[PDB]
């Protein structure tokens, strides 16, 4: 769908910032990942809700159409996810 | 909904139940969820059996929200509660964004506020337009306690003092009816009382001192027009940004409408200030 | 009058110039003289009316809010002696002849003339008398619009005019009109179309495929008829 | 909208623009005025796409001013906005 | 009328009580008014 | 009333008594924004 | 801005970061005196 949806859940009791340097810190691994053009970043997004929780955010990895990647989206996803499972801040994530 | 302040568990009980309590029974109504978080913001969605009327099924809850304000909490209902449908297709998303830094989400989020999203929702086409980013501007009066404290004034006597000496007035005019002759000229009166930028706010008296003085809010707190949300932040690229969700309305030619509001931006385009661009992260009608 | 009741005047324009960066009333007010000359002195086109008047007359009554607490009065209770006094006060309903009517409280006609009388209503002060509020007050005079107008959210004036269907068809009227706008204009201040004009302004023109689709329609049936792709046009010429 | 005693410039700047922000998103609205006059009236008027259901149109625009009144001035409020669709079907005029 | 749209006869009542708020007291409009198709048909009743 | 009477209370008092001790308060949170240091935890308070 | 918003009021971010900040927070008694509501209330650790 041109595009991976990416988050984090931080602790409980968590403030908004430690969420925001999680975020952008997974932004830039988006960006360093060929292929994602964009990386739309909303810390403080629940993403199930679309509601504002203080320990939660949320990224978009906006992909490069194909004729210009090469790389399938699940293996962006794959590479993003194993550079995001090294955060050991809180619990990330990246799934299509 | 909105609640400033207010713990998820009170909302729930003071603002979800009595709602909740109000629209079920609606009509065609398959199920609703209510989420209370700590940003005092209480979202309930109602949702339809497949085929209902969205502009119906709005028209009916909000019937019921209507009989449902009168239990509210007042700053509650003093700030107002929405209904509205939702437009499920989006056609595209773009930001607004600062790639050095001069601009913050603020800024940008309304300077969308102001000048792209009432020329965007006017378009030939769109059904709901969504700002991600920040909050609308308000003048936040950050108060120092222990300041306040010292001069003999509570919380209550510093809104109390705001209330009394930020207001509009109605100063009705010279020479109107009745009259025991016809008047010659008729003049109206103003009389204005509301105060425009910081440092007005920050002149406001709350009291007299021993000195002899006036005790002014700015001796007691710091002025600034920030935000009236701190809960959501919007970064594109890592650069500062407010993203505008577009979401067309059934019917629609959503390829001409994702161009018309692609040409749309490149208008407005003629009137940024420097350092503020914008792009479409996203487009959804590639596919068709 | 006009042929019908809703839309506007017959054959013309309908135009709303609005300010968008805050320019001020005076400087609508220009905009709008200086619009109506350039479209009076075009030929077809006479003067064109409007109902801003940014010229009328009007009192700004200050407070010394300094001068309000070292005198010891209240800013509310002299907002309130305005309010009631000059601009009246809703006050509650009663019922009288099986209706319902608001009850209003004003100062009575010949207290509220002149500016003395502005002066000289009385409230009172943390020492329990009752003073003036002319020594707080300072009443001065401006000149704003009454009505005041917006359109399409900012602040704006109307401008509707007649037309000269033996001159100047109001399809190039209009732009036209838009060269003017472009000509006479500050950044930040712009035109937008209403009534009939809105339409032509914004119409998605379909009569130039109607037209077509209809002759096609009419020389299709003709040839069936006349089994031939080159009879039927012996009588579509004709009609010119 | 009636604000007894007020002024063009205060009706405009405390009723007009709140109700406009409130009513701005109503769908199939083609454009919008209002006239702020020194009787205390506001006169504000939404005219939509041709073909438009007036009805659902005045419901649509009653709910928005509902839910924006609780932001107007008390007086204003106690004298009560009304929302009403206007008809050109004028048939007859009788004077007494 | 019997055939016509309870649908749209609820918002136009609706629409006319909403422009008639304003020739009602104050303490009436305060409480506001309740606009609901019903039809006075008790379906069943049921009995604990 | 002869009791509400004899410790010469009114109706409206004891009705304005029980206004103001039930009721649902608003009470913010602790590390909230703004700060000019970056907090860590975000922790509501709840008054009830 | 053409618009209108909200003014708000709150203390700044520094004066309600910890526990003892919000018992530090003073009010007015029944003989004029500014008291610190610390003394007035319990404040507990919770999960919510
Ligand atoms: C990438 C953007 C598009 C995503 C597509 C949306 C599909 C998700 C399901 C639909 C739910 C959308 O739900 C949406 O919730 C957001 C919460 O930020 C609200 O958005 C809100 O954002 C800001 C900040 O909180 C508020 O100040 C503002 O008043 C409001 O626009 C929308 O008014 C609501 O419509
Ligand atoms: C001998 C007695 C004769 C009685 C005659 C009564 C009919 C008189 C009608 C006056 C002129 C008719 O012309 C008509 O004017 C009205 C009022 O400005 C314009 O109406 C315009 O403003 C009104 C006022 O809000 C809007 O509701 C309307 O949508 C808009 O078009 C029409 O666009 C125009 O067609």
């Amino acid at each position: 769908k041109l595009y991976l949806i990416g988050g984090v859940k931080m602790p409980e009791g968590s403030s908004l910032a430690r969420t925001d340097a999680v975020i952008r810190k997974m932004s830039e691994i988006g960006m360093n990942t060929e292929g994602v053009d964009y990386a739309v970043a909303f810390p403080g997004l629940n993403a199930l809700q679309f509601t504002n929780t203080p320990n939660t955010g949320t990224v978009f990895f906006g992909l490069k159409p194909f004729d210009q990647r090469k790389h399938t989206a699940a293996e962006i996803n794959a590479e993003i996810n194993a550079k995001i499972a090294q955060i050991q801040q809180g619990f990330g994530f990246s799934i299509l | 909904a909105e609640y400033p302040g207010a713990n998820p568990k009170v909302i729930a009980e003071t603002v979800a139940t009595p709602l909740e309590e109000a629209i079920n029974g609606v009509e065609n109504m398959m199920y609703m969820k209510s989420v209370a978080g700590s940003d005092g913001v209480l979202v309930t969605t109602v949702t339809f059996r497949p085929g209902t009327d969205p502009d119906q099924a709005q028209v009916q809850v909000q019937n019921r929200v209507a009989q449902a304000e009168a239990r509210l909490p007042e700053d509650v209902r003093r700030l107002g509660i929405t209904t509205q449908k939702q437009s499920p297709t989006l056609t595209l998303v773009v930001h607004l964004f600062s790639p050095n830094g001069k601009y913050d989400s603020l800024y940008m989020r309304n300077y969308a506020t102001l000048k792209v999203k009432d020329e965007l929702a006017r378009l030939p086409g769109v059904g709901q337009i969504q700002i991600f980013g920040s909050g609308e501007y308000a003048m936040r009066v950050w108060l120092d306690p222990n300041k306040v404290a010292a001069r003999g004034l509570t919380a209550s006597d510093v809104v109390t003092a705001m209330q009394e000496q930020n207001v509009q007035v109605s100063a009705g005019q010279l020479g109107a009816e009745p009259l025991p002759q016809e008047s010659d000229f008729l003049i109206s009166i103003n009389a204005q009382g509301r105060l425009h930028t910081e440092e007005e706010f920050g002149n406001i008296i709350l009291k007299t001192a021993q000195d002899g003085s006036l005790v002014r809010l700015r001796d007691v707190a710091r002025i600034e027009m920030g935000s009236g949300s701190y809960a959501l932040r919007s970064q594109l690229n890592n650069k500062d940004a407010v993203g505008i969700g577009i979401f067309q309305s059934p019917g629609a030619n959503a390829i001409d409408l994702s161009n018309a509001v692609r040409a749309k931006m490149a208008e407005l385009a003629t009137r940024f200030p420097e350092d503020m661009q914008w792009a479409a992260p996203y487009d959804p009608t590639v596919f068709v | 009058p006009p042929p019908i009741l809703g839309l506007g005047q017959g054959s013309g324009y309908s135009l709303y110039i609005q300010d968008r960066g805050g320019l001020g009333y005076g400087a609508l007010q220009s905009a709008v003289n200086a619009m109506s000359g350039a479209i009076m002195q075009t030929p077809g086109m006479h003067f064109p009316i409007s109902t801003y008047q940014a010229n009328v007359p009007q009192l700004d009554v200050q407070v010394d809010r300094d001068k309000a607490k070292a005198q010891g009065v209240s800013l509310t209770e002299l907002f309130g002696t305005l309010q009631t006094y000059l601009g009246s006060s809703y006050v509650n309903d009663f019922n009288q002849f099986g209706r319902t009517w608001r009850v209003m409280a004003q100062a009575d006609g010949p207290y509220r003339e002149s500016v003395e009388d502005i002066a000289n209503l009385r409230t009172r002060n943390n020492q329990g008398e009752m003073v003036p509020i002319g020594s707080m007050v300072n009443i001065s005079t401006t000149y704003g619009p009454d009505p005041v107008i917006r359109y399409n959210g900012y602040p704006a004036a109307d401008l509707i005019g007649d037309a000269d269907p033996r001159v100047l068809s109001s399809s190039q009227a209009m732009t036209h009109l838009e060269e003017l706008s472009k000509q006479i204009l500050p950044n930040g201040m712009n035109i937008e179309w209403t009534d009939l004009s809105f339409q032509q302004a914004t119409q998605g023109n379909t009569a130039l495929i109607v037209f077509p689709v209809a002759v096609l329609l009419a020389f299709l049936v003709l040839a069936a008829l006349y089994e031939s792709w080159t009879l039927p046009l012996a009588v579509i010429l004709i009609v010119p």
